[PDB]
């Protein structure tokens, strides 16, 4: 019933979501209680092997992966799916037997909804994951940020705009390649901004801080100001990326 | 990775084909 998180997904588990409803229409409007059934025993069978599927793939990741919260996460999804098949088997088997089966209406209607959901979690905790890898790194950033305040030649400059231009330019990859991901404009928006927002006040960042170079080696007036002009660019492009942060982990 | 979303694409699919199958 909400909106699917980024396009991704979206395309995956629409085209099912979609379908559970159609057999909803179905079944509570008189009539899937007309005919027979078919021996479904193969379709679902069918279900069951992809879904055996994706479980050893769940496992190989969790056994796996540096991420913890991965490691707690996923593996009831594997059971919600793995429960859900369950239910198919037995709707098979209730047909198999009796065409007119009512509760394996019921109990097919519930297994894809049960697999849906298991899947729908499942993707959005590997996807979880791979926002929390994107915060590390403006962790990263904001951390060097911080640094900047000591910088006070022309060597330390160098060295650090050495590192900090680049550092940039893999978030910058990773936010644009993310919001073209996202299914909510406002947060398109948010983060793009944010972003550009950030891109532009690197080079400021660095004329403030040359600045602060500058007037410290020539022992004069107003270090008192670059330091601020300075301080401040610090200021805007760590609220900014807190702002990304928070941006990217919204429903 | 992307091999994760490939193999629940797939139950997508085996769900759908079966839903369709009733009918």
């Amino acid at each position: 019933m909400p909106v699917f998180h980024t396009r991704t997904i979206e395309s995956i588990l629409e085209p099912v979501a979609q379908q559970i409803s159609h057999l909803v229409i179905m079944h509570e409007e008189g009539e899937v209680d007309g005919k027979a059934i078919p021996d479904l025993t193969a379709p679902v069978s069918a279900v069951q092997a992809a879904v055996s599927n994706l479980v050893r793939v769940g496992k190989e990741t969790v056994q796996t992966t540096e991420d913890q919260i991965l490691k707690r996460d996923m593996p009831p999804a594997f059971i919600k799916v793995e429960n859900a098949c369950t239910k198919l088997v037995r709707a098979a088997q209730m047909l198999q037997a009796d065409p007119y089966s009512v509760p394996a209406r019921d109990y097919l209607i519930d297994g894809s909804r049960g697999i849906l959901s298991g899947t729908s979690d499942l993707l959005l905790t590997f996807d979880e994951a791979e926002v929390r890898k994107i915060i590390r790194v403006c962790k990263g950033i904001l951390e060097y940020l911080t640094v900047a305040e000591v910088v006070e030649t022309m060597e330390d400059l160098v060295t650090y705009t050495k590192n900090l231009g680049p550092g940039m330019t893999k978030m910058a990859k990773m936010i644009d390649e993310r919001q073209q991901e996202l299914t909510h404009q406002e947060h398109r928006v948010m983060l793009v901004n944010s972003m550009n927002t950030v891109k532009e006040l690197l080079p400021v960042l660095i004329s403030a801080m040359k600045i602060f170079v500058t007037t410290k080696n020539t022992k004069s007036q107003g270090i008192e100001e670059a330091l601020k002009n300075r301080n401040f660019t610090v200021e805007k492009m760590s609220a900014e990326i807190n702002e990304i942060i928070r941006v990217l982990q919204l429903t | 990775w992307s091999v994760l979303a490939g193999h629940s694409r797939t139950v997508s699919d085996s769900i759908k084909k079966l839903i369709t199958s009733m009918r």
